[PDB]
């Protein structure tokens, strides 16, 4: 599929069996989800962007299905206003920018 | 405005 | 072009007669460039992201050449960690996400 950029590129994902909305974000190194109650082991990390840094929980080898395309990798959990799918998972689903 | 992670 | 996402999608832009590097950022509403002068009038604005809000200078109707494609629109100038081309200009150059 093709997603235009007239509005934020919000799509349906599935993480822990549950459907959520997330932004396909080519400006994100990492995937940042607010899913504060996953089971599993995590480790503390700090990530940055325009306003500075925040604390997140790093979860590894988490399945994330993005618009029916399966991915599996690291998900960072922390307080964000929008769930964002970053390049660590976008590459797994074969996503490119085109113009 | 919201603007995205490094 | 077609750009994959194994690396940050950095490209060269021309703005105010100068060459800069900037990230093609589908997760950005706006275009935000590190501190500099641009010609003309500006007004204060605040924008947010991952870490919170920052103050920027809002310049309107600024020509930007993005890997050889022309755009004219709002450019925000402020303490961003990396220069980013957001959806306001990505739409002008016809950029889509594809998978």
């Amino acid at each position: 599929p093709q997603i235009t950029l007239w509005k934020r590129p919000l799509v349906t994902i599935r993480i822990g069996g549950n459907l959520k909305e997330a932004l396909l974000d080519t400006g994100a190194d990492d995937t940042v989800i607010e899913e504060l109650n996953l089971p599993g082991k995590w480790k503390p990390k700090l990530i940055g962007g325009i306003g500075g840094f925040i604390k997140v929980r790093q979860y590894d080898q988490i399945p994330v299905e993005i618009a029916g395309h399966k991915a599996i990798g690291t998900v960072l959990v922390g307080p964000t206003p929008v769930n964002i799918i970053g390049r660590n998972l976008l590459t797994q689903i074969g996503a490119t920018l085109n113009f | 405005s919201l603007n995205x992670i490094x």
